[PDB]
């Protein structure tokens, strides 16, 4: 499960 | 999603940021959501505030739908001049 922060 | 949808638009900060993050895609087999809110960031102080759980449905006016993580990723990278979503509350 990918996270990314913007 | 398609009954109870709200269109939220944030300028970037200094650093090109937003202050949010997002999990799913077609990639990774769930839809995209706002996972994370950063307080005293625009995705904060907006108005409608961008909220935990929201299921981004529209970025910039694509349908990320059929899109993998990365490319949603990058579509809003593309915003930065200000950031187009529309999401479904939960």
């Amino acid at each position: 499960s990918k996270e990314t922060p913007l | 999603p398609h009954d109870n949808l709200v269109l939220i638009r944030m300028k970037p900060d200094e650093n090109g940021r937003f202050g949010f993050n997002v999990k799913g895609g077609y990639d990774q087999k769930m839809p995209v959501i706002v996972s994370r809110v950063a307080p005293g960031t625009p995705a904060d102080l907006c108005v409608p505030r961008l909220n935990e759980g929201d299921q981004v449905v529209l970025i910039n006016g694509r349908d990320i739908a059929e899109h993998t993580h990365d490319q949603v990723v990058l579509f809003i990278k593309a915003s930065c001049g200000e950031l187009m979503l529309l999401v479904r509350p939960n």
